[PDB]
RNA sequence: ACAGGUUUGG
């Protein structure tokens, strides 16, 4: 008939050494595409085993030093006044705009913080974009 | 045809009901295997040990394991 | 050949950031009696009321604004490995496609 | 090769903690009027973290200065000082519905 | 005979027998909303090597090897389709239940989005009828049922030695699918692609099926 | 020790 083991191992490891001793006569037709095209990782029955103690998970956060830009955007204007749009995936918005021209005056040899954080939002306004900061 | 299997244990479970009371039941441990490594084991309980034997043949086939021997 | 991390850089919800009150732009799929599934865009719908004023221009496909709040209501209970997942999004309707 | 890699960087916008309502303050035990608005009008009852909302520190400083008004012949016991009841209401409780 | 068996062994010596790259690219994944994932708390503990990152508290999605897998998973669709195999779409989610049906309807495989039932793939001498024919594969568009819980099909398809290709998020468990694909099941632009997907992968392994039939049939 | 019998509605 077949093995119905779940924790022993795989569907391949659980039918290629029937088929070797013999039971299973017939081969099954995925047998083939399986050997042909084998998955990245063998399919076998692992118990998420819950982790305690010091130990963490090996997922590391995503961050960009644009970021440490765009919290003082947040900070001291909050969100911007055009909303964004999600669905255009070329979209740019105010922040992020602001960051550009942040990090485009970076290059000038400007390293004052507050030289490179008053510029931008005075060239916005060539632009003409509306900047309402939060008090 | 070329399994051949062996009953491992006996015995005669009991069961407290309502109505009957004792409730005897046939409960065996079969094993099955031809010779060539593969070979498994299963459980059958019923009433009648002629109906726990049919039933515990009947699914030992479907648990097999493959036992690698070195040599055979 | 463009890979994923540098299209992940330059992702809008990357641009937003934290999901704590972000106005952003919503289009409708599903009409209920009263309630409105607006989905953002972002990874779920948040289910908002519809408002006394000009309800009945809330149809299906329409575009709404909305003011972020939380983008998956997920927290944690006592006994429970995981978290108790809502399935949506928490975000309060302010206008209709103001342009 | 990446440049667009996320970096291991701090949470920018990691937002301040909470400070209770003393936070950098400095309670006493003789200010009365300060160590009425957290007891009951009608009982003297010492309000709880629950309802005042103070962190660690000074919810046990207020506590402490109560108790040494109360003995030491400042702010009485039985009930609240009504001297101090046109005070803005700091705690979190509603008695009349 | 001589002669069919060359039909089977012709699609195993190429690569991409059905040129099923241009169906899709890392950019049409990543419009699709495939890469985001459930929050931190809700993460299993098999998705660290099939996590990208965490964006304050959202986990994030390896588009490379979300594409590598959904490669390895296209072309195992297609081989099957092409081998006459029956393909079962078993998914238990009640948003696209009617477009899962819609696609197994156009794809000419069947389809399982209602209440599973206990004995379907075991008892199934029992359930079906005297003698049935299982499905030969099982496709999952989404891992965990209406509890949170993992579906009882892929836990079956490994219990009868069935091969099982399933799109797992953050919270599934892939320790038991022959092909995972780390994606989004959540979305409906997601779960439209992986529908698009597997109807294409399945018209096109038919369409050449039929066309290899045709040039067996003047092959003598 | 290659072990087996013996508690209990089980
Ligand atoms: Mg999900
Ligand atoms: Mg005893
Ligand atoms: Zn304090």
């Amino acid at each position: 008939a077949g093995s119905r083991l779940e924790t022993v191992g795989s569907i391949f490891s659980r039918t290629r050494d029937l088929i070797r001793a013999g039971v299973l006569k017939e081969k099954p037709l995925w047998l083939d595409i399986y050997n042909a095209f084998p998955p990245l990782r063998e399919p076998v029955f692992r118990r998420p085993r819950l982790r305690y103690g010091k130990a963490k998970a090996a997922v590391q956060d995503i961050f960009y030093h644009e970021d440490r830009i765009r919290a003082k955007f947040y900070s001291a204007y909050g969100s911007g006044p055009k909303a964004f749009d999600l669905f255009n995936p070329n979209f740019k918005s105010t922040c992020q705009r602001f960051v550009e021209k942040y990090i485009e005056l970076q290059r000038l040899g400007e390293t004052d913080e507050e030289k490179l954080f008053v510029e931008a939002g005075k060239a916005l306004l060539a632009e003409g974009v509306t900047l309402r900061r939060v008090g | 045809d070329d399994f051949d299997t062996r009953i491992l244990e006996v015995r005669n479970v009991f069961n407290m009901t309502a109505k009957e009371g004792r409730k005897r039941s046939v409960r065996v441990l079969v094993a099955v295997g031809n010779g060539k490594g593969a070979a498994g084991f299963a459980i059958g309980k019923a009433t009648e040990r002629a109906d726990a034997f049919r039933k515990a043949k009947n699914r030992a086939v479907h648990y097999l394991h493959y036992i690698e021997r070195y040599e055979d | 050949v463009e890979s994923f991390a540098s299209m992940l850089r330059h992702s809008p919800l990357t641009q937003m950031g934290p999901a704590k009150n972000k106005l952003v732009i919503g289009q409708i799929f599903h009409i209920v009696e009263d309630d409105l599934y607006i989905d953002f865009g972002g990874k779920f719908h948040c289910v908002c009321k519809r408002p006394e004023v000009d309800g009945e221009k809330y149809q299906k496909g329409t575009r709404v604004r909305l003011r972020l709040l939380d983008l998956e209501l997920t927290s944690r209970f006592l006994g429970a490995t995981t978290d108790t997942t809502i399935l949506e999004a928490d975000a309060v309707l302010l206008g209709l496609q103001e342009s | 090769s990446n440049e667009d890699l996320p970096v291991p960087m701090e949470n920018p916008y990691k937002e301040p903690l909470k400070k209770c309502i003393l936070c950098e303050k400095h309670v006493d035990y003789k200010n009365v009027q300060l160590l009425s608005q957290f007891i009951s009008p009608f009982t003297g009852c010492i309000y709880g973290r629950h309802i005042t909302g103070l962190c660690g520190k000074k919810q046990k400083e207020i506590t402490k200065a109560i108790k040494r008004a109360q003995i030491l012949g400042f702010m009485p016991v039985t009930y609240k000082d009504p001297a101090y009841l046109k005070d803005p209401k700091v705690c979190n409780i509603k008695y009349r519905e | 005979n001589d002669l069919r068996d060359r039909i089977l062994s012709e699609p195993l010596k190429h690569a991409d027998f059905f040129n099923l790259k241009e169906l899709f690219s890392v950019r049409s994944l990543f419009d699709a909303r495939v890469h985001l994932g459930h929050k931190a708390g809700c993460r299993h503990r098999f998705m660290e090597p099939y996590l990208f990152g965490s964006r304050l508290g959202q986990d994030i999605i390896d588009l490379e090897q979300t594409a590598a897998h959904l490669q390895l998973a296209l072309n195992f669709t297609a081989h099957v389709a092409y081998r006459e195999g029956i393909i079962l779409f078993v998914s238990r989610h009640r948003q696209f239940a009617h477009l899962i049906e819609t696609t197994a309807r156009d794809c000419g495989e069947y389809a399982h989005t209602r209440y599973f039932k206990g004995g379907l793939l075991t008892n199934a001498p029992l359930l079906l009828g005297p003698g049935v024919r299982l499905p030969d594969l099982i496709i999952f568009l989404h891992t965990l049922n209406n509890v949170f819980e993992p579906h009882v099909a892929v836990r079956d398809a490994a219990k009868m030695n069935i091969p099982t290709v399933g799109i797992v998020d953050t919270n599934c468990n892939p320790a038991l699918i022959t092909y995972p694909v780390p994606g989004n099941d959540d979305s409906p632009p997601a779960v439209r692609l992986f529908c698009r997907l597997f109807q294409v992968a399945i018209s096109r392994a038919k369409e050449k099926r039929r066309q290899v039939e045709a040039l067996y049939r003047l092959q003598g």
